[PDB]
């Protein structure tokens, strides 16, 4: 019983009625958590580890720091289930059918005596391969601070 | 003039610990051991007159991928993911039980589910435009066309 | 200019919270004196005999 | 390292579950046209015990497995069927000969590797009677290459990270070591 | 000049008196910033009056001897 | 030439031999097209997807589908609960069909 | 379904609604190529992802800084 | 029967062994806010809880029931979404956040290299719940403590995940069990006792613990987020704070006082020579002694929660913020270069053995 199905159609139920910003925001929570729970089981939980203190812990409480101080102001149940039903038939992100019926699987093989993190082999490319990129990442969040200032600092 | 009313709550936070601590350090430690003795249930309970002192095992921490290596070797030996055996020979069982998982290789269920996340240029061309697939298709097709040679 | 410590001497009381863990210290020699409170109803406070109670 | 593959057990049965996993066996045996081998049937922890004895004793088919796999130029596999069997084969002969000639020794020695996280710097006292019994016995050593002698860590007299909780039965068989044998 | 603040081309000893006394959260986090990059310097001072660096580790796989393959090796055969 | 195709501990990866085969090929100097390089583009991407395989086992699948062979005969033995995975499965000698201990390591 | 523009009707009447359906659109992005680089065995995908959360991350910042600044303009009278 | 019996068991074992973990957490919990009173009592020359069992040994046990049963207030009658999510978020990410910890070598629910990600990342969940609980409120004083709440969380968050990145960086580990392992021949307080100063700094600001206390001030702005939260709500949201008040105790003593590791190296040994190893009563006393050495440095830390409650005025907000950047994070910031730069000067770069 793969649930989480049912937690993107409760998800996919409140995006389509929410109106005031308690809501909208409250979709963005609803969907990084089955990001990060998908990507803890299954594919990588260095990655869902990475979303959390980055999205959530970054830039999510962001949001509703600046909804705080924007405003907070101010269809029909045939329709709706109809769309999510209707939303819910067709699944199928590819159309590679034995791609997606057939499995496969990995052999594995002892010739790598120095196991390490994926973290540990990451740093080892971006600190040396692709210094390049990691020098223009700092440029770029150099620009943001001056970037910031200069938007909204008022004298 | 120490006050030993104000340590007594104190001195039950330490049993807090000790109590967690205790229990684990002895019951993680007690089940490894006992799966580590035998292939069934009449060996893992009963300890035989023979047998000599028990030697129990701590569990593992900070592995790698070759203890899940390791792991799978050490089940289709004894039974269990940590038993032990230093039999210079294994059994002719080993030969005809190698596991090897087949999984699919699926996109995630969000990507494939979601309201928003699902629309994009190129995945409506993976879900709905034919370009690609029938392409690729021509590729297995000429698998099975090139058998006569 | 006219300031008589060092530069140093007013860092090291900066960074090291020199009067904080002065005021712990002595919040700490209190934890070792006998307590004030009174088990009342078993004790009571005093009394002298101008007090005003009932009539 | 506890990544996620397609290659092996993983964390937990909710990633079986999202993957759909299936533990597939193979019941066919190995073709008559390969001749057979007895595999290797010791554990993890007695093999890392004796991993530095099969690098002394089969050093040079292991060195030459490894030449067989690196000239094969991604046939290994297959090409090296033969050569990967004198490795299984002299492999086999080392963990016999430690059990019919320092069987308590180096059952000592690994029963302390399963106390003690398998690793080789909570295990020194029980190593050392080891490493000792199999010299006189069988004339192996163990050596780390790349280093002087007087530098290897095994002969640290007084390590820097030593074990928290000690074993019973090496502090036990230690000190009668010490009268046993330093006379 | 019993008080004004300091020229750092003209009174570079007095100019950081003065930022070691009214700034010291911006004094002497450079002061300890800068430890870091001076201590990296002063490296190959370390290499050649305590100890040599350490032997490079294993960390390239098994170690292939670099010769060809032995033609009398025997034993262990089926 | 920069790294592609790196495995989770820094060495080459499974499809890496393919992928530099590749560019050996294109970047050669004795090819006068790139017609001789077409094969090993293919593998390159075969050993990453595996359509070709995979649409192998359709066939199978569905040619023992139009035959009547069994199933549980033709394909191989497996197991889907990993606590499963038995002693008595495994055929250890004296294994019982208890589940194991796959709650911690 | 998504065809007739579905995802219209799931986007809120608010600026800053906006701004999250942009996050919720890049998310797929990154969980695309976690996805390929985990089945692939290749760890340049995953310094990919690790630089797209980066990037998503300051583009979020700048958007919210325009619009922190737009609404303070209004109430601007500030004559008090 | 007893063959039937005996394998129930062991199809419940892990299940006893995660309970009797909840309530050795709970225990702890419970019965450190009795501590936090009976102590700052005894330093106001006061007695604190004595009355509510045996030399107040229920106190926390009444306290929660009374809340318990209470009537809970709902804007409207089935608003309980409203109340309940604010706390229910903060006290399932510190309750998760409890998964890492390990009481010995390997006793943890989680064991993995990204354990030190995983703490930070739990934390800054339960941060979400803190400011949910205001903004969902028209409540001035309730809403009030949001702005300031927000800002005081997100700018002592990145002095706290700076701190244990430097930590991380000594043994260049992200796995709790390597960090304590790493300190057999010395404790990060001596090297690194600025970043514990640092780190416990952080610590209060994270749980709002005064002096700190600006977002629940009694005198500011009564209960702060609290003042509208009641019976239920308020014991959840409250327990939370307390979860966390023994959960980063411990991570002080782990990050620089150890964590399991003894104080005597010696005294260890002697008393469990006391033991037989071949007997499963060698394994409660050890488990016993590596969670009492833990439970004392922890319990240091919980004693100066409350110590430092007792003895310092609270920190105005607007110097509170200017704080942690203009001071903490420029330090915080040399040190990252620093350590480094002199592990690197002697060729002592580290790796996970
Ligand atoms: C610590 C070890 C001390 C010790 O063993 O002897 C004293 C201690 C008893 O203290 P005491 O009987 O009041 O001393 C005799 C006079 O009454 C003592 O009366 P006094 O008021 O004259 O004591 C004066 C003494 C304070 O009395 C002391 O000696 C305590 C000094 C210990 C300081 C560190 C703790 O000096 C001070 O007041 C200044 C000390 C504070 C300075 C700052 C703290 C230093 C750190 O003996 C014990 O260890 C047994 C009681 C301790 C509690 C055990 C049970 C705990 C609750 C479990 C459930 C029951
Ligand atoms: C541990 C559980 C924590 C969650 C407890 C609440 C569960 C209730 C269901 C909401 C969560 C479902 C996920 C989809 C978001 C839907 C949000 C929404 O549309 O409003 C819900 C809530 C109640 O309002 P409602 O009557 O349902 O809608 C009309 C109101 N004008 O409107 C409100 O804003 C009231 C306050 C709710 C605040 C919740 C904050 C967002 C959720 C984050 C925590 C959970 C994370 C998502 C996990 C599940 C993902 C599928
Ligand atoms: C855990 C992490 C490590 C923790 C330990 C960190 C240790 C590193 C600390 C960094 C600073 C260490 C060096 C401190 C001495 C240098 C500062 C100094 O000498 O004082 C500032 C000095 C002004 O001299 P001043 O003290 O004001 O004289 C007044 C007399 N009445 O200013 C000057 O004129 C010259 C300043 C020196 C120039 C180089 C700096
Ligand atoms: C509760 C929901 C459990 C959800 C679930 O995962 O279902 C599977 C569970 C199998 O039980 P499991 O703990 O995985 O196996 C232990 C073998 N030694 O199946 C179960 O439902 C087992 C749960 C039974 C234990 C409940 C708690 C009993 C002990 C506390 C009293
Ligand atoms: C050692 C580990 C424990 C202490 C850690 C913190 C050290 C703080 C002092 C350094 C900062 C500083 O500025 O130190 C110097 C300061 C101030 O000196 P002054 O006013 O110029 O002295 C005047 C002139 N004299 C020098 C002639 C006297 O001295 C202090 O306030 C000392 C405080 C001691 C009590 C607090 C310690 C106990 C706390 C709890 C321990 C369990
Ligand atoms: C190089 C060595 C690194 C050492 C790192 C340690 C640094 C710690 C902070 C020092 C700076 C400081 O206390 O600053 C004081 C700051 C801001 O003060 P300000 O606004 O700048 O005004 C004063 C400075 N003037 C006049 C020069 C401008 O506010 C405070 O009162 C913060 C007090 C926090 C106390 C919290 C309780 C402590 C709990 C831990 C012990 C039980
Ligand atoms: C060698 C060791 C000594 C060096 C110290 C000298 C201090 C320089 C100074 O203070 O420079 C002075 C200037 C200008 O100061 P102002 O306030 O704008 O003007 C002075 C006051 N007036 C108007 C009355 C004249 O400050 C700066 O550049 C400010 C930025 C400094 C960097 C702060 C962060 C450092 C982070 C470190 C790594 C994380
Ligand atoms: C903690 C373990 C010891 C219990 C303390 C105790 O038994 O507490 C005593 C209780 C509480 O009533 P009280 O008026 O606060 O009694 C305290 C006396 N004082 C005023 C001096 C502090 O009273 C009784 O004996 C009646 C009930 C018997 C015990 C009920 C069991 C409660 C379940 C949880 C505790 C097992
Ligand atoms: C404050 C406590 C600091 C402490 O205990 O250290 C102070 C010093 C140094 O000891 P250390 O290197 O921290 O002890 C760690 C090593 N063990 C495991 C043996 C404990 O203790 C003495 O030698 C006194
Ligand atoms: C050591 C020790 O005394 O452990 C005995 C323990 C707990 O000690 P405690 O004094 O409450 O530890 C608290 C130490 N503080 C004062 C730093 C918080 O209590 C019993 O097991 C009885």
């Amino acid at each position: 019983m793969n649930l989480e199905i049912l937690d993107l159609s409760i998800l996919g139920f409140y995006s389509l009625i929410s109106s005031n910003s308690f809501e909208s925001i409250a979709i963005l929570v609803a969907t990084i958590m089955p990001v990060i729970t998908e990507l803890w089981y299954n594919y990588s939980q260095l990655f869902a580890l990475l979303y959390t203190l980055i999205y959530v812990g970054a830039v999510v409480i962001l949001f509703v720091f600046i909804l705080s101080v924007i405003n907070e102001k101010e269809s029909g149940l045939f329709i709706l289930i109809l769309v999510l039903l209707l939303d819910d038939l067709d699944d199928n992100e590819s159309n590679d059918n034995d791609y997606n019926n057939v499995y496969i699987t990995d052999y594995a093989d002892w010739f790598n005596n120095y196991n390490e993190s994926d973290l540990s082999v990451i740093g080892n490319l971006l600190f040396t391969e692709y210094a390049l990129l990691l020098l223009i990442i700092s440029f770029i969040l150099l620009m943001s601070i001056i970037g910031l200032i200069l938007i909204v600092k008022k004298d | 003039m120490i006050p030993f009313e104000a340590l007594i709550p104190y001195a039950i936070m330490f049993a807090g610990f000790c109590l967690g601590g205790g229990v684990m350090n002895s019951a993680i430690t007690a089940d490894i051991t006992k799966r580590a003795r035998g292939p069934n249930q009449e060996i893992k309970r009963n300890v035989g007159e023979d047998e000599g002192p028990r030697n129990y095992t701590k569990p593992r921490y900070n592995t790698d991928q070759w203890d899940k290596y390791f792991a799978v070797r050490d089940l289709r030996l004894t039974g269990s993911l940590r038993g032990q055996s230093d039999n210079a020979v294994a059994e002719e069982s080993f030969k005809t039980n190698s596991i090897q998982p087949y999984s699919n290789t699926r996109r995630p269920w969000v990507l494939r589910r979601h309201i928003i996340m699902k629309n994009s240029p190129t995945k409506w061309a993976r879900k709905y435009s034919s370009r690609r697939d029938e392409r690729e298709q021509e590729i297995k097709d000429d698998y099975i066309r090139g058998m006569g040679e | 200019e006219e300031s008589s410590e060092s530069a140093l001497s007013k860092a090291t009381k900066w960074y090291l919270l020199s009067e904080i863990f002065r005021g712990l210290y002595i919040t700490l020699e209190m934890y070792f004196r006998a307590p004030y409170t009174i088990y009342y109803p078993f004790e009571k406070g005093p009394v002298s005999p101008r007090f005003r109670g009932e009539h | 390292s506890s990544t996620h593959t397609n290659d092996s057990l993983n964390s937990s049965n909710y990633v079986d579950k999202l993957k759909d996993t299936h533990f597939v066996f193979e019941n066919d045996k190995l073709p008559s046209e390969i001749p057979d081998v007895e595999e290797v049937g010791a554990t993890t922890a007695p093999l890392l015990s004796a991993a530095y004895f099969i690098g002394a004793k089969c050093q040079d088919y292991n060195d030459d497995f490894m030449l067989c796999q690196k000239e094969a130029k991604g046939n290994g596999p297959i090409d090296c069927l033969k050569e990967g069997r004198r490795v299984t084969r002299c492999a086999s002969g080392v963990l016999k000969d430690l059990n019919t000639h320092c069987s308590d020794e180096f059952r000592l020695h690994w029963q302390c590797l399963s106390f003690s996280n398998l690793e080789y710097k909570n295990c020194r006292k029980a190593e050392s009677l080891l490493n000792k019994c199999v010299f006189e016995k069988m004339n192996l050593v163990k050596k780390i290459p790349g280093i002087p002698e007087d530098r290897q860590i095994h002969l640290k007299q007084n390590p820097v990270l030593k074990p928290v909780a000690l074993h019973q039965d090496s502090e036990v068989a230690f000190k009668k070591a010490q009268n046993e044998n330093s006379i | 000049a019993i008080g004004d603040y300091p020229v750092y081309y003209k009174q570079p000893i007095r100019w950081l008196s003065y930022h070691a006394h009214t700034r010291p959260h911006v004094f002497y986090a450079i002061a300890v910033a800068a430890l870091g990059p001076v201590f990296m310097m002063a490296t190959p001072l370390r290499r050649k009056f305590l100890y040599d660096d350490h032997e490079p580790l294993p960390a390239n796989g098994y170690p292939l001897p670099n010769r060809s393959r032995d033609k009398t090796l025997t034993g262990y055969d089926d | 030439a920069p790294l592609q195709q790196v495995g989770r501990h820094g060495g080459p990866n499974k499809c890496f031999g393919e992928f530099q085969r590749v560019v050996e090929c294109m970047t050669n100097a004795k090819h006068d097209s790139y017609e001789p390089c077409n094969n090993l583009k293919n593998d390159y991407l075969e050993c990453r997807k595996h359509k070709v395989e995979r649409y192998k086992a359709f066939l199978m699948q569905k040619h023992a589908e139009e035959l009547g062979k069994d199933p549980e005969e033709i394909g191989a033995p497996f197991v889907r609960k990993r606590r499963f995975l038995t002693s008595k499965t495994l055929g250890l000698v004296d294994g019982d069909d208890y589940e194991i201990g796959v709650e911690k390591i | 379904m998504d065809l007739i523009l579905l995802m219209l009707v799931a986007v809120g009447l608010n600026i800053i609604d906006i701004y999250i359906m942009i996050e919720i659109l890049i998310m797929g992005c990154t969980v695309n190529t976690i996805y390929s680089a985990s089945l692939d065995n290749d760890m340049i995908g995953l310094i990919y992802s690790l630089i797209q959360i980066i990037i998503a991350g300051v583009e979020s910042a700048i958007g919210l800084s325009i619009l922190v600044n737009y609404n303070r303009i209004r109430n601007s009278e500030e004559i008090e | 029967m007893l063959n039937n019996l005996f394998d129930f068991i062991e199809y419940i074992e892990y299940w006893l062994i995660i309970v009797a973990f909840v309530a050795s957490v709970l225990i702890v919990v419970a019965y450190l806010t009795v501590a936090e009173r009976k102590t700052m009592g005894y330093m106001q020359r006061r007695l604190g809880p004595n009355a509510v069992g045996y030399y107040g040994v229920l106190m926390a046990v009444a306290d929660a029931l009374k809340l318990l049963s209470k009537e809970i207030v709902l804007p409207h009658n089935g608003d309980i979404i409203y109340v309940m999510s604010g706390p229910l978020i903060s006290l399932f990410s510190v309750l998760l956040s409890w998964a890492v910890i390990p009481f010995g070598p390997g006793l943890s629910l989680l064991d993995s290299e990204y354990s030190i990600i995983y703490l930070l990342a739990s934390g800054s969940i339960g941060v979400f719940g803190t400011v949910i609980v205001g903004w969902m409120s028209n409540s001035k004083y309730t809403v009030l403590a949001t702005v300031r709440t927000t800002a005081q969380l997100i700018s002592y968050e990145l002095v706290l995940t700076t701190v244990v990145f430097i930590i991380a960086l000594i043994v260049s580990s992200l796995n709790i069990n390597v960090i304590i392992e790493s300190q057999y021949n010395i404790w990060y307080i001596i090297p690194f006792f600025p970043l514990c100063l640092i780190f416990f700094i952080s610590a209060l600001a994270e749980t709002a613990r005064p002096p700190f206390d600006n977002v629940e001030a009694e005198s500011e702005l009564v209960s702060g987020h609290m003042t509208e939260l009641s019976a239920s709500p308020f014991v959840i949201f409250f327990l939370s704070e307390y979860c966390s008040m023994v959960l980063m105790s411990t991570l002080t003593a782990i990050f620089f006082f150890g964590g399991y590791l003894p104080f005597s190296n010696t005294i260890h040994h002697l008393i469990l020579n006391l033991f037989d190893q071949h007997s499963i009563y060698y394994f409660i006393i050890e488990g016993i002694l590596l969670s009492g050495y833990l439970a004392i440095k922890a319990n240091f830390f919980m004693f100066s929660f409350v110590w430092i409650r007792a003895a310092a005025p609270r920190l105005r907000y607007d110097l509170l913020i200017l704080f942690c950047w203009y001071v903490l994070l420029p330090i915080v910031f040399a040190i990252v270069v620093f350590a480094p730069g002199i592990l690197y000067c002697f060729d002592a770069l580290p790796v996970i053995i």
